C-alpha cells in the first residue's frame, strides 16, 4: 500500500516502457484507471480530487473488457476502452490496490508488426495463431507477410 | 493658413485624377481601374487612403475571394490592428465561404492577433460546416488548425494538456478523412498522408517516441506510398535523425524491394550508409541487394 506521489511516478516512468518483442504487457480498463488518475492526482491540470475516497476506484474491475458469458470483447479501442500498462505497473498495480474476485488478468505479448516499416505493438487480437508465427510453424515467411483475415 | 491648407489638400489630389477618369469613364464593376488604384496608392503608403479604395473595390467586387485575400494581406502585414484586420477576415469568409484559404487565413491572423482559444477552435468548427467543393481543401483547414494546435504546445513539458489535445485532434482529423470526406468525396484528400507525416515528424522529433512514427509510417506505406522513392528517403531520414542504424537499415533493404520509381537512387542512399558507418559485411550484403534488384 505505497504512497500516493510514488504511484503517480512508478506508473508515469514505466508507461514510458519500450515496446520489445516477447515482453508480456497488460490492460486496464479505462473506466477504472482514468479515476485511479484523479485519486493519485496523476495530471498536474486535473489534481484536485487527490487522495479522496469519493475517487477510490478500488481493486482492478476490467469487468467491461471480458464477455458476459463467462481474455474477450472484439473491437475493443486502445486509449479509449483500455491502457496497456507493462508486466512491472500490472504488478504494483495488483500490489497496492488487488484483483477482483474472479478475473484474471488480460495478458499480451509484443511482437514485431508491419510489412514495410517493421514495429513494435502489443498483439490485442489473434488470428484464426499469432501474426508473428510462420505457415511453416503453424501447420507443424510471417502470418503477416503472407496474409489471412 | 485657411487658404495655404486648401491649396495644399488640392495639390495633393491631382496625382489621383487619372485614376479616377480612368473609373468613372469605366462602366461596372471597374476591376482593372481599380486594381490600378490600388496598386498606384499602396506604393504611395497612406493607410487610410489604401483602407479606401479596397473598400471602393469591394462596394463592386465583393463577390471575388481574391480581392479579399489582398486586403487582408495587407492589414496582417502591414497595418497589424488587431481590431481593423480580424473585421475584414470576418467578413471575407461571410462573403466568400465557399474559399477555405479564407478560412485558414482568418485563423492565422486570430492567433497572430491573440484571440482566446474558446473562440479560435469554435471559428474552426464553422469552417468544417462552411462547404467547399473538394476533398483536399478539408485537408487545408485541417493542416490549419493542427499547426495552430500545435504552436500551443510546449514540448519542453514531457506531458501536457495541449499535447494530450494535439493528439485527439490528430486522431479526429484522421477519422474525419476516413468518414466524412471518404463518403462524400470516394477519395481521402491526403493521397502522399501529409496528416499522418506532419505527426509522425511531431511525435518523433518533439515527444520522443518513434515507435509511434514507425507504426504512422507503415500505415503511410500501407496506404499506396511503398511504391515511391522520396516516401522511402522521408522516413529513412526521419529515421536517421530521431532512431537508430538498424531501422536505418531494415527500411533501406525494403526500400530497394519496393521502390519502383526510382530504386536506383534509394540503392545508392543504402550504399553510402554502409560505406559511411557499417561492416564490410553489411557494405557486401547491400551490394547483393542492390544488383538483386537492378537485375530486373
Amino acid at each position: 500500500a505505497a504512497d500516493l506521489d510514488t504511484q503517480r511516478s512508478d506508473i508515469a516512468t514505466l508507461l514510458k516502457t519500450s515496446l520489445r518483442k516477447g515482453d508480456t504487457w497488460y490492460l486496464v480498463d479505462s473506466r477504472w484507471f482514468k479515476q485511479w488518475k484523479k485519486y493519485v492526482g496523476f495530471d498536474s491540470w486535473d489534481k484536485y480530487q487527490m487522495g479522496d475516497q469519493n475517487v477510490y476506484p478500488g481493486p482492478i474491475d476490467n469487468s467491461g473488457l471480458l464477455k458476459d458469458g463467462d481474455s474477450l470483447k472484439e473491437h475493443l479501442i486502445d486509449e479509449l476502452d483500455y491502457i496497456l500498462l507493462p508486466t512491472e505497473g500490472w504488478n504494483k498495480l495488483v500490489s497496492w490496490y488487488t484483483l477482483m474476485e474472479g478475473q484474471e488478468p488480460i495478458a499480451r505479448k509484443v511482437v514485431e508488426q508491419g510489412m514495410f516499416v517493421k514495429h513494435c505493438k502489443v498483439e490485442v487480437y489473434l488470428t484464426e495463431f499469432s501474426k508473428a508465427d510462420t505457415i511453416d510453424t503453424i501447420e507443424k515467411s510471417t502470418i503477416q507477410d503472407a496474409g489471412l483475415y | 493658413s485657411v487658404i495655404q491648407n486648401y491649396n495644399k489638400a488640392l495639390q495633393q489630389l491631382e496625382k489621383y485624377k487619372p485614376y479616377e477618369e480612368a473609373l468613372l469613364q469605366a462602366e461596372a464593376p471597374r476591376l482593372a481601374e481599380y486594381q490600378a488604384y490600388i496598386d498606384f496608392e499602396m506604393k504611395i503608403g497612406d493607410p487610410a487612403r489604401i483602407q479606401l479604395i479596397f473598400e471602393r473595390a469591394l462596394v463592386e467586387n465583393c463577390l471575388v475571394p481574391d480581392l479579399w485575400i489582398r486586403y487582408s494581406q495587407y492589414l496582417d502585414r502591414q497595418l497589424k490592428v488587431k481590431d481593423l484586420v480580424l473585421s475584414v477576415h470576418n467578413r471575407a469568409i461571410r462573403n466568400c465561404p465557399w474559399t477555405v484559404a479564407l478560412w485558414s487565413r482568418y485563423l492565422l491572423a486570430m492567433e497572430r492577433h491573440g484571440v482566446d482559444h474558446q473562440v479560435i477552435s469554435v471559428t474552426f468548427e464553422k469552417a468544417l460546416n462552411a462547404g467547399f467543393i473538394q476533398a483536399t481543401d478539408y485537408v487545408e483547414i485541417w493542416q490549419a488548425y493542427l499547426d495552430y494546435l500545435r504552436r500551443r504546445v510546449d514540448f519542453k513539458q514531457d506531458s501536457s494538456k495541449e499535447l494530450e489535445e494535439l493528439r485527439a485532434a490528430f486522431t479526429r482529423a484522421l477519422e474525419y478523412l476516413k468518414q466524412e470526406v471518404e463518403e462524400r468525396f470516394n477519395e481521402s484528400g491526403d493521397p502522399s498522408c501529409v496528416i499522418m507525416q506532419n505527426w509522425a515528424r511531431i511525435e518523433a522529433r518533439l515527444c520522443n517516441n518513434m515507435q509511434k512514427a514507425r507504426e504512422l509510417w507503415d500505415s503511410i506505406m500501407t496506404r499506396g506510398n511503398a511504391k515511391y522513392a522520396n516516401m522511402w528517403l522521408e522516413y529513412y531520414n526521419l529515421e536517421r535523425a530521431h532512431g537508430d542504424t538498424q531501422h536505418c537499415r531494415k527500411a533501406l533493404h525494403r526500400a530497394v524491394q519496393c521502390t519502383s520509381d526510382y530504386p536506383e537512387h534509394v540503392c545508392e542512399v543504402l550504399l553510402t550508409m554502409e560505406r559511411t558507418e557499417g561492416s564490410l559485411e553489411d557494405w557486401d550484403i547491400a551490394v547483393q541487394k542492390t544488383e538483386t534488384r537492378l537485375a530486373r
